[PDB]
């Protein structure tokens, strides 16, 4: 029983739905200041009726916006885009559902023993997204994979929840369950662990 | 021992045997390099242009490496692609029956 | 980690930026981005006077990277030869044991 | 104590001589029919006085030419270029000093359990040349390395003598002892075995 935890495009969602038992549509939300919570809840409710289970992805540089959206206590899974060591940090502290790709755009993993400790305590999952790898060049590929490896070593050590995902913004970025398990495995996951990143852990979250 | 990976190919357009044969050695060459490629021993077997399904061979130890190499693929001759592995088997006999009978070979 | 001290023989003297780049090219073609990610190569320093340098790797993947550099042939249209002078667990021992002769 | 077993260029010979204790100059000899044994012995004698130890490399398609040259019993190490399967086969049968790169230009190792048995019996060494790798493209690199691996597995099993070498036809193809041991090691040789391919085995031959 496999679960695609993050897809961000109607076309991608339907394709994943061939190969997955559960597909979570994700609303990408770029942010500088607070959003109209009327318009936002309305938009979120439509997606519940359209796609069933829904997630809200925050991409921002203001950490207070995490500790604001979170408070509104919306009827959707709360994701946050990684990259900004502030946002990474705040995301874990705020008890968010998952932090997506803490290494995004960085020259280092953007994740340490401490953040792992907090993530484990707060029950915050870590998203191992494929989409950046697809879009990166060989150098970048190698860099990202290194970051993913360190993150996994930590994630395994502190019993931190996690999943693997396409984070597909188009159908071309979509991959099947076993196709995604390759990423986990080659990052250092044993096969049973890589299966849990699609089965046991995502089940628990939704 | 070798292992055989059956895969489906989703693309903007149907591809030909020559293109996939080539594309298998490109995914492995960038992902694993020529040394890693030499250790994994990938080998294109056949591709069914009708159903856009194929088979590729590898050492048993380096399956997940090659599965990763193909998922990592994006583009073949200026046309976006998706490789989906339908399954793995120790023989083309079991592979064709178990996974490729549907397409059908 | 482990540290590899190497000499660079070429048509031309070569600068820091070129070798830094060239280390990630040998590894990328030899080991690929996955193998590269497992080996974790990392350029440390290059001495342009003496054409000697240092590169870092995981201890398990030394011979891989040594092979990767021997496999190297051309840097920016000018033929090259990499020669490994030795290996060590620390830059302290490395500089003393193998690079004292050049600079350093 | 390291030995470069095969270099084919004055410029290459002198460079190797920086990094090696013994360097064998090698006279490449392309062949269709028998050579003038007057001119050939003369040319070989000059090289003995110039480079000390000398080797004669046969590149041909007529296996009888191996059996003929060998019989002349010249004052030089007898190498033979691999590739043809006839030539590979004959070279081992004839008791030559070494067969160089049986996989050369092939789509397979050009070497099996049988040839290994004979090589071991007849005391015929196998040359693991780097030069083809340098000149090949990534695809070719990978192919050659596969062939080298199979050959090594056999070569190890039947206690077949062997060495690693540059086979340098110019100074740019030259590599140091440890640089060459990398090839052996990554082909599957343990470090002590890879050292013997430059030390113990080449000593025995010269």
């Amino acid at each position: 029983y496999f679960v695609e935890m993050d897809v961000r495009d109607e076309e991608a969602h339907e394709l994943a739905s061939d190969w997955f038992d559960e597909v979570v549509f994700t609303k990408k939300l770029v942010l500088e200041d607070p959003p109209d919570w009327g318009s936002l809840k309305e938009e979120l409710k439509e997606l519940r009726g359209k796609y069933g289970k829904v997630a809200l992805l925050l991409v921002t540089r203001k950490p207070s916006l995490i500790r604001e959206v979170k408070s509104r206590n919306l009827k959707a899974l709360l994701y946050v885009q990684g990259g900004d060591m502030r946002i990474n940090r705040m995301a874990i502290e705020s008890g968010v559902d998952a932090l997506i790709s803490p290494w995004f755009g960085r020259k280092d993993p953007g994740f340490d023993h401490t953040l792992a400790g907090m993530a484990a305590r707060r029950g915050v999952a870590i998203g191992f997204s494929l989409s950046p790898l697809l879009n990166a060049n060989p150098y970048g590929r190698a860099q990202i994979l290194r970051f993913m490896m360190k993150t996994w070593q930590l994630v395994k050590k502190y019993r931190v929840p996690r999943f693997i995902t396409s984070s597909a913004e188009s159908r071309w970025e979509v991959r099947g369950p076993r196709d995604l398990m390759s990423l986990g495995i080659n990052i250092g996951m044993e096969i049973p662990e890589a299966r849990a990143s699609l089965n046991f852990y995502p089940r628990t979250i939704v | 021992k070798n292992r055989y990976i059956a895969f489906q190919v989703i693309g903007e357009r149907p591809f030909k045997k020559d293109e996939i044969k080539k594309a298998v050695w490109e995914a492995s060459l960038s992902a694993l390099g020529y040394l890693g490629s030499a250790r994994a021993k990938p080998w294109f077997i056949k591709f069914d242009e009708k159903s856009q399904t194929g088979i590729v061979r590898v050492d048993r130890k380096h399956v997940e490496e090659l599965r990763f190499a193909l998922t990592m693929l994006t583009e073949i001759n200026g046309s976006k692609v998706i490789f989906r592995t339908l399954g793995v088997s120790g023989t083309i006999k079991r592979l064709k029956r178990k996974f490729l009978a549907e397409y059908g070979w």
